[PDB]
């Protein structure tokens, strides 16, 4: 049962280049080229494994932002999500979202324009 | 009258005045007295 | 979206618009083609079409089932809604949601001749019934709680006749105008 | 997705989603006023660093400005902090200086907010579920006006500018600013322990003062007199309805015991002190006497000590209550005020047969019609096919001149039908 | 479009949603209209253990989302399903000497197919240029009232070998009719079916009140179903003497309330 | 004429599956929400699917940080260009 043409994640990671871009695909040639570099390197072990795990640390992490309500709320939602059973690798969802958490309270270090010279 | 007409309204007159095992009691019953 | 809008006020729920449950029906998610002061009318239009679906919901629970002959009819009524009691009162809920059915469909035939149309025009034409549904709901679930049962229903019903909103009074006094038909009858019965 | 962002291009840009839409526009200096005050203000100050400014398109600002004078919450430029409507620092339209848009902004920010606290209203008792209402007609009426321009932008046929709208909402911003100072004295300003009969009272008080003021403000206030009429025709009518009930049946049913007279339940009809003890007024502070009300508020209290002698005296049944006109057929104190008022101020089987009808266009000739199974029928098909079953205009503006006072128009329409009540 | 290509990745191919098939209203209409007659249509297949239309997965509407439009429409196919299975079982024509269901049963079946002739009508009234909403709405409540009904009645559409509902129990006749027919009456007084339950229980009754007026004016019992509390032994109704009174003619007396 | 009967079964069961996949996906969109992730529908459905492949948190967090100071440049040239 033909399964939604899920491309390849070559092609995913080529899509999502130009979404995260704003640009075709062709136009994300070098930052594609950057992402296949970064995903063909040998990537350490995630930090933590466990659902549960993961979870606390996002708990503490939230908490550690002065977000105590979203602390709770992660906690539930986490727990939700447990429960749901609908992800195969909870650990290494967790994991990815942990990693791109932000701290709304922690000023932007505003990027320096000069990071643009390397892009090309 | 019951139901067999349509703009007709007495035909449920009896039938929203009362209740229809006392509309059927009172319908039936009086023809049937009369009779026995 | 706005007949999928319709839709869902008219009980079939969609992706934008999902029905829970719990919640009832609410916005799926936030999308990114309307503004977020435009999903916050849209979360507003959801919250009018989740008390619209849980009125939906109490309509077929003590309404949308045949009577059961159940030998007892006095032990109908302690557990499920059940008295004529309580079949007047998912009638007059059905009476009232037919006003609120009637200017749905006048929506639609206005969305219908005008294909421009946005939420706010909704949202005007609509606010009478995003106040009176809560009130109406309130007034449901304080009776399902309580288990009113027979005609001290009618005596909540009375409290809750003597509330503030003028729509809600008149909607209350048609519900009890029918509940007092049935009544009328049962008390001529007696007499 | 393609077919979607070629839509999205040409159904109105994401400009209102955080993603940054770029949008083309003239570079000529009366269209280009952002940019051209960008590049000075780059050319000026060798310490200036540019700020990150959001390009907004003005049709944008304009339909955000809208829903939020719409009451709509969580708009991207204008945040809500605090009950108060803050703007985007990072926000820039070509037409219009940072400062300049920031003042226009604050301005309706400020409106905005005051918008927000009553939206906020819950209405928890009789008089405040009376304020609630006139509230709610009033947002009607302002929502009717911004439904409007919102269609005239939709028609997009001619420019129309933020300059233009705020010039037609000047009116109804006008009328806004008066009910917001309105509502924060006689509500906001009622301490929040106070009893709701003391918040009843103030907000009496309030409203009482508040129409001498209008009244005192002349034709320029006419909309807002009539607005104030209007409100203060629905808060008495709970009042007025109480005090009806209190003539018409001697019994003050008073739930929230918001009425400054209050009944001693102690007090039996047989007791001595029935007369003088079974109603109390609810006196502990003098304030409680109803401004409104206080010229006739005597009589009031003895047609009501009357009624409720009459009620509250084992009276054989007296034939004095006829089954005549019925106190639900009585113009209610509300309603004949309100009648009165007008007068004064000029100021304002046949479902069967169409069932037989539709049974003989579609039903087969021989087939006997059941008049319970039509009726039936009817009710669920015909009936409800069928079913397209689908106000007191207190404006001043008309004889304002000619219009009585307040207390003058009060005493001429309901205080002579009270008094002609109390002396029947 | 967009949102169910999101859901359809977000998803990676497991939930394989129907194709929404875009069909204009202007025959979805007369999907709807053959429904109301119970027929099926392209959008509504007839499962015929149900006597049910089934929806053809993957509609879409125009204006809506397929699946909001897929549950209206699964809504008046359940009006449809309830109008063809009453409509079959109302359907059973002739008191034949093998209706062993009697004539007050054979009666009720033909006041039965008159009200279902009645229905057909009122489809048939319905304008084609009406909205679906406006249609859906106009006829719930009698889809309604028609589904509460037929399960009062037993008739339920529900198909008898996939409904685990219990068995139908068969239409009562004589005293059960009769009994049955005041206990739904007593339930449904405030429905909208209860004059039309009165009009059934008229011709359901008016085979049995012409027995009993034989019985009563001949002594004739006319029960062809014995459902007459009164059977006639005519052994002893040829005697002579007190056993012709007592045997000839001998009411069931042991259940009285049945009988 | 059991068998028509039980296709309706089947779909609904997979109708009722899907639902209760939405349901899992507005909860999941909200708890990328709650820790600021800065991921959209579309970028988390991709994200979804790349994670749903095994790709290192790590690993993705940095190659989602180069691509998004590379997006970061060229939305600021694409908005200085309009």
């Amino acid at each position: 049962m033909a399964t939604p043409d899920q491309k390849s994640p070559n092609v995913l990671l080529q899509n999502l280049c130009c979404r995260i871009l704003g640009r075709s695909e062709a136009d994300v040639a070098q930052q594609f080229q950057y992402a296949v570099r970064v995903i063909g390197s040998n990537f350490a072990p995630t930090v933590e494994r466990d659902e549960f795990l993961v979870a606390e640390k996002i708990k503490k992490e939230l908490i550690r932002q002065r977000r105590e309500a979203d602390a709770a709320l992660f906690s539930e939602l986490h727990r939700k999500l447990h429960s749901q059973g609908v992800l195969k690798n909870k650990w290494s969802i967790l994991y990815l979202l942990l990693s791109l958490s932000e701290d709304p309270r922690r000023q932007p270090s505003k990027v320096s324009s000069y990071a643009t010279l390397f892009a090309q | 009258p019951q139901v067999q007409s349509a703009a007709d309204e007495t035909a449920v007159q009896l039938s929203e005045l009362l209740t229809l095992p006392v509309l059927m009691k009172r319908s039936i019953t009086a023809p049937l007295a009369a009779h026995i | 979206m706005i007949h999928e809008l319709l839709l869902a006020l008219s009980g079939y729920p969609g992706s934008i618009f999902t029905w829970n449950k719990r919640s009832g029906l609410q916005v799926s998610q936030d999308f990114p083609f309307l503004h977020p002061s435009e999903t916050s009318v849209l979360n507003r239009l959801c919250r009018l079409g989740t008390d619209y679906i849980r009125f939906t919901e109490f309509i077929e629970q003590y309404t949308g089932h045949v009577q059961q002959q159940d030998h007892h009819p006095s032990q109908q009524g302690q557990g499920g809604l059940h008295g004529i009691y309580l079949r007047a009162f998912c009638t007059g809920l059905d009476s009232v949601l037919q006003p609120y059915r009637q200017a749905l469909l006048d929506l639609e035939q206005e969305f219908l001749g005008d294909p421009h149309l946005s939420i706010s025009h909704v949202n005007y034409f609509l606010d009478q019934f995003q106040l009176l549904f809560p009130s109406v709901m309130v007034v449901v679930e304080q009776i399902k709680s309580q288990k009113i049962h027979g005609c001290q229903i009618l005596e909540t019903v009375y409290k809750h006749s003597c509330g503030g909103l003028p729509p809600v009074r008149s909607a209350l006094e048609k519900i009890l105008a029918v509940c007092h038909g049935v009544m009328y009858k049962q008390l001529s019965a007696w007499m | 997705p393609d077919d979607r962002s070629w839509l999205e291009h040409h159904v109105v840009h994401q400009y209102w989603t955080a993603r940054p839409s770029q949008f083309p526009h003239s570079l000529h200096l009366h269209s280009n006023l952002a940019a051209v005050w960008d590049q000075h203000l780059y050319s000026s100050d060798p310490l200036y660093v540019p700020d990150d400014r959001v390009l907004v398109t003005e049709t944008q600002v304009i339909r955000e400005t809208l829903w939020l004078l719409s009451g709509v919450k969580k708009l991207f430029i204008f945040q809500l902090i605090d009950g108060k409507v803050t703007v985007r620092n990072n926000i820039i339209v070509t037409h219009l200086t940072h400062s300049c848009l920031r003042s226009v902004l604050e301005q309706i920010a400020a409106y905005g907010q005051v918008v927000f606290r009553l939206q906020e209203t819950e209405a928890p008792f009789r008089t405040y579920q009376a304020f609630m209402w006139a509230l709610y007609k009033y947002f009607i009426s302002f929502k009717e006006e911004l439904a409007e321009i919102e269609k005239c932008i939709i028609n997009n046929d001619t420019t129309i500018t933020l300059a233009i709208v705020v010039d037609k909402l000047a009116p109804r911003l006008s009328q806004l600013k008066v009910l917001h100072k309105v509502f924060s004295t006689g509500v906001a300003e009622v301490p929040p322990d106070t009893r709701n009969v003391v918040r009843a009272s103030h907000l009496l008080n309030t409203l009482y003062k508040a129409i001498l003021e209008y009244d005192n403000v002349g034709e320029a206030s006419e909309q807002t007199v009539s607005l104030l009429f209007s409100l203060w025709v629905e808060t008495v009518r709970p009042y007025l309805q109480t005090v009806d009930e209190w003539i018409v049946h001697g019994h003050l049913w008073d739930g929230a015991r918001e009425f400054i007279i209050q009944r001693n339940k102690n007090v039996p009809v047989n007791h001595r002190d029935f007369w003088y003890a079974t109603y109390t007024l609810y006196s502990v502070r003098q304030h409680t006497m109803v401004s409104f009300l206080k010229p006739v508020l005597k009589q009031i209290i003895m047609a009501g000590k009357s009624m409720q002698l009459l009620k509250n005296l084992q009276c054989a049944e007296s034939t004095t209550c006829q089954a005549g006109a019925r106190d639900a057929e009585r113009k209610s104190l509300y309603t004949l005020f309100l009648e009165s008022v007008q007068s004064r101020l000029r100021t304002p089987k046949e479902n069967l047969m169409k069932m037989q009808s539709i049974a003989e266009s579609h039903l087969e000739l021989d087939d006997v019609h059941d008049p319970l199974l039509a009726i039936n029928f009817a009710r669920m098909y015909l009936e409800q096919s069928d079913f397209h079953e689908k106000d007191v205009c207190v404006d001043r503006s008309s004889e304002s001149v000619t219009c009585q006072t307040f207390e003058l128009t009060l005493r001429s329409c309901l205080y002579p039908h009270i008094d002609k009540q109390y002396l029947d | 479009r967009l949102h169910q290509g999101e859901l359809q990745l977000l998803a990676g191919g497991v939930l394989q949603a129907p194709q929404p098939v875009l069909v204009k209203e202007c025959e979805l209409v007369k999907d709807v209209l053959n429904v109301l007659i119970g027929v099926v249509s392209a959008t509504f297949s007839l499962c015929q253990p149900a006597q049910a239309f089934v929806v053809k997965r993957g509609v879409h509407v125009s204006g809506a989302s397929p699946e909001s439009i897929s549950s209206l429409l699964s809504e008046v196919a359940e009006y449809g399903t309830c109008y063809t299975r009453l409509s079959h079982f109302s359907l059973q024509p002739v008191l034949d000497s093998l209706y062993s269901k009697g004539l007050v049963f054979q009666a009720f079946t033909s006041g039965l197919r008159r009200y279902l002739q009645y229905y057909r009508a009122c489809v048939l009234s319905t304008p084609p240029t009406l909205s679906l909403l406006t249609i859906g709405f106009l006829f719930k409540k009698l889809g309604r009232q028609l589904r509460y009904l037929a399960e009062l009645c037993g008739v339920g559409a529900v198909l008898p070998g996939t409904c685990g509902g219990g068995p139908r129990a068969a239409f009562p006749t004589g005293v059960k009719l009769l009994s049955y027919l005041y206990q739904e009456a007593l339930h449904n007084c405030s429905n909208e079916h209860y004059p039309v339950l009165l009009s059934l229980l008229k011709t359901s009754c008016e085979p049995y009140t012409r027995f009993i007026h034989d019985w009563v004016y001949s002594g004739v019992f006319r029960d062809a179903y014995g459902e007459f509390m009164i059977q006639v032994n005519h052994e002893y109704l040829s005697f002579r003497d007190k056993l012709y009174w007592t045997h000839g003619y001998v009411l069931i007396s042991k259940e009285v309330e049945d009988c | 004429m059991a068998s028509s009967s039980g296709a309706g079964a089947a779909a609904a069961a997979a109708a009722a599956n899907l639902n209760a996949v939405r349901e899992t996906m507005d909860v999941l969109l909200e708890i990328s929400r709650i820790l600021n992730t800065g991921l959209d529908m579309e970028t988390l459905s991709i994200c979804v699917r790349l994670c749903e492949q095994g790709i290192n948190p790590e690993a993705l967090s940095s190659v989602i940080k180069e691509l998004r100071k590379a997006t970061e440049a060229l939305k600021a040239a694409e908005n200085m260009t309009s």
